[PDB]
RNA sequence: ACUGCAGGGGAGACUGGAAUUCCUGGUGUAGCGGUGGAAUGCGCAGAUAUCAGGAGGAACACCGGUGGCGAAGGCGGGUCUCUGGGCAGUAACUGACGCUGAGGAGCGAAAGCGUGGGGAGCGAACAGGAUUAGAUACCCUGGUAGUCCACGCCGUAAACGGUGGGUACUAGGUGUGGGUUUCCUUCCUUGGGAUCCGUGCCGUAGCUAACGCAUUAAGUACCCCGCCUGGGGAGUACGGCCGCAAGGCUAAAACUCAAAGGAAUUGACGGGGGCCCGCACAAGCGGCGGAGCAUGUGGAUUAAUUCGAUGCAACGCGAAGAA
């Protein structure tokens, strides 16, 4: 807003998987306050991820996010009679936020039957660099690397 | 198939475009790759980014004719004027001296009328 | 008149360099150009670029300014020839010969006109592209008259300091252009003091409706000239004079309105400026707009659909209870 930056909220570690990255994942899956339901989806998907790799699934999940973190996004501006995008460097806390929105966001429209197995398959494909959430990592980068000429419009 | 060890690079930087040609000391063109040759069309040609890709496409095509050191003659009131001298350096050319040969008339010919934009 | 001095003041002839454009040729090859964004256009039959040579016209970077000159319009590349005016000093000379000037006469930016040259760049008209509801415009790409020269005509500008010319007087402060002259004076400082002539800014008395002017008066006085008498109709008509024409100069009335104006004050407004806020946008999550139903409303229907609410700030509102 006008008067400076706003405070951000702290997250407590998940009791099963000792990671801040998992409790930030269950908040993206959360709808309508159903947080015990959103925890059974995320726990049921990460335990379906060690039934196919054997490795502890927060190691899979940190590899799945490092393939869907963007580094250059495409914020817009109107200059004169024409409007065109300006590439900007993404600060590191937005990168985890925008990546976890893409995993949960594209797993709601995969073709399996339940949300547990849709979220499980999206983590395994993103860990290998395969799924649709990885495709928006480079569609963000292609649109940012086709507008290098507009990088002097840093506001 | 030519081989000239020392050259001269001319950079004309206008408000719409930049053109980087590279000659011998007698004034005979080796390569000339400009900002429209590198793929751009419209108002994008006048940005500083299209100048530092025009200067690379003329530098690493002058080296196929053996040019290892150029002199720099810049002229024009353009944006891409320092980003085309710094772009010849990071492509394998020694720059030496930099001169400004902007054609400055002694109040001769009459300019066009001013724009009511 | 003599002696010094400053200057784009004027006219004529010869002449200098940068750049714009075209031409001949070399190197080179696929784009150049243009805009808020684009297209028309140029180019692939060798453009743009880049180096060399040549043709031609116009304008004169730096010096250059807050500065100089001229009655005003205006005037700057260089040199030469002819030529106008001003300032200071000396006090040699004439002895009021002075000021203004009705009509008159000359000069008078730019556009335009006539005959004849010239034509690079710019560019009314015009043509195409764009924008747009349309775009006879702004913007883009071309482009004729014209801009230039010789000789004539025209005689108008916000021709402005919106302030006619001469003279005398009425505190100063501070820059600057042109002279002359005493002191520590040759310790150079070209500093300071005095004095005459310009050119600016700031300011007291004084004036003004106010803004403002103020020794360069719009102050205090005298002499001559042009002009004004409410706004429109109108610097138009008719008549005349001038012009090759465009048109210029002189110049009304009927009729119509009760105003038209000047300076300043408070606001509001601005596709004006400065700083600052708001779920205002941005960054996010969930909706409305499509479906079916409940409810209020517009319209229509009806014997009656009781009345009220109507942009935000009316429409699950007055109704927290219509068989
Ligand atoms: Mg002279
Ligand atoms: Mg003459
Ligand atoms: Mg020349
Ligand atoms: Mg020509
Ligand atoms: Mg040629
Ligand atoms: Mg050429
Ligand atoms: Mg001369
Ligand atoms: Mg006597
Ligand atoms: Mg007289
Ligand atoms: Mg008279
Ligand atoms: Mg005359
Ligand atoms: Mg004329
Ligand atoms: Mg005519
Ligand atoms: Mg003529
Ligand atoms: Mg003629
Ligand atoms: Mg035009
Ligand atoms: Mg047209
Ligand atoms: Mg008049
Ligand atoms: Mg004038
Ligand atoms: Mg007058
Ligand atoms: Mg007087
Ligand atoms: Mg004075
Ligand atoms: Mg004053
Ligand atoms: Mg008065
Ligand atoms: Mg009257
Ligand atoms: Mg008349
Ligand atoms: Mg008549
Ligand atoms: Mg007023
Ligand atoms: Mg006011
Ligand atoms: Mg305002
Ligand atoms: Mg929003
Ligand atoms: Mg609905
Ligand atoms: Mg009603
Ligand atoms: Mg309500």
């Amino acid at each position: 807003p006008r008067k400076g930056p706003a405070p951000k909220r702290p997250l407590v570690n998940d009791p099963v998987y000792g990671s801040q990255l998992v409790t930030q994942l269950v908040n993206k899956v959360l709808l309508k306050g159903k947080k015990s339901l959103a925890e059974r989806i995320v726990y049921g998907a990460l335990e379906q991820a060690r039934d196919k790799t054997g490795t502890d699934p927060v190691i899979t999940l940190k590899r799945a996010l490092d393939n869907v973190k963007p580094a250059l996004e495409v914020r817009s501006r109107r200059v004169g009679g024409a409007t065109y995008q300006v590439p900007v460097e993404v600060r590191p806390d937005r990168s985890t936020t925008l990546a976890l929105r893409w995993l949960v966001g594209y797993s709601r429209q995969r073709r399996e039957k339940t949300m547990i197995e849709r979220l499980a398959n999206e983590i395994l494909d993103a860990s290998n660099g395969l799924g649709a959430s990885v495709k928006r990592r480079e569609d963000t980068h292609k649109m940012a690397e086709a507008n290098r000429a507009f990088a002097h419009y840093r506001w | 198939k030519k081989n000239v060890p020392h050259g001269a690079a001319h950079i004309k930087s206008t408000f719409n475009n930049t053109i980087v040609t590279i000659t011998d000391p007698q004034g005979n063109v080796i390569a000339w790759a400009s900002s429209g040759h590198v793929g751009f069309k419209g108002s994008r040609k006048s940005t500083p980014f299209a100048a530092q890709l025009a200067a690379e496409n003329a530098a690493r095509k002058a080296q196929d004719h053996g040019v290892r050191k150029v002199d720099v003659f810049v002229k024009g009131p353009g944006s891409g004027r320092e980003t085309a001298i710094r772009s010849l350096q990071a492509a394998g050319l020694e720059v030496g001296a930099i001169s400004d040969v902007t054609p400055q008339p002694h109040n001769g010919v009459r300019p066009p009328k001013r724009r009511r934009v």
